[PDB]
């Protein structure tokens, strides 16, 4: 196949800054329905914590590559399987608070 | 004049080079649609005279993962070239793509 995924940027908060149009086909959401909100939100209760602890670890490792994997609450209702492979950037022309890159993929557990 | 956060964009590459994804703000910047840009090799946009530091840019990051291109001149769709600079994140799963994090140092607006 050629496996979907969107690109999403969050402050270290998680909350979503910027959303690819591509997370409809992918989570079921437009952009605008998860722009302003944590991701953390849409996380199942057992991985929430995973995912703050990923967040907070990704701005330690000195812009390299994080994965973690997590189940996602779709808008068709359905937990799904989300593996989220996030970096962070900070313009070196600047000291502005960094952020947080991601790319996310609806991957198997198996 | 733009500032930096304005004038960075993401773009999201196949380890071939081709656009998978671009931001909406390159518009803005360079002229180019996204929609134009997908499955185009990033290879045929470089002026020609950085063309051998962008293959080994290249090489770089496919043995280290993530690396800087360093200055570069990059075709603006209307004409005229404009520096970059770009950072560079290979993403492998369980390489599946590159994203590139584009910074346009020439002055805009
Ligand atoms: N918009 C836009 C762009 C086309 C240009 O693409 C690259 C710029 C620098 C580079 S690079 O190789 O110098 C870097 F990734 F290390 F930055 C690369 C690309 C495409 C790539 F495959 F990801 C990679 O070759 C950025």
């Amino acid at each position: 196949c050629q496996p979907t995924r969107f690109i999403s940027r969050h402050n270290i908060e998680g909350i979503f800054t910027f959303v690819d149009h591509r997370c409809v086909a992918t989570v079921g959401y437009q952009p605008q329905e998860l722009l302003g909100k944590n991701i953390v939100e849409f996380c199942h209760p057992e991985d929430q914590q995973l995912l703050r602890d990923s967040f907070q670890q990704v701005v330690k490792l000195k812009g390299q590559v994080l994965s973690v994997m997590f189940r996602f609450r779709s808008k068709n209702q359905e937990w799904l399987w989300m593996r989220t492979s996030s970096f962070t950037f900070q313009n070196p022309y600047s000291d502005e608070i960094e952020y947080i890159i991601c790319t996310n993929t609806n991957v198997k557990n198996s | 004049f733009k500032g930096l956060d304005s004038k960075t964009f993401l773009s999201e590459h196949s380890m071939d080079m081709k656009f998978t994804y671009c931001d909406d703000r390159i518009t803005e910047l360079i002229g180019y649609h996204p929609e134009e840009l997908l499955g185009r090799s990033a290879y045929e946009f470089y002026h020609a005279l950085d063309s051998e530091n962008m293959t080994k840019s290249h090489q770089n990051l496919c043995t280290k993962g993530q690396v800087v291109s360093g200055q570069y001149r990059m075709l603006a769709k209307h004409g005229g070239y404009v520096w970059l600079e770009t950072q560079g994140t290979v993403i492998y799963n369980p390489p599946q793509c590159i994203m590139c994090v584009n910074y346009v140092l020439s002055e805009i607006e």
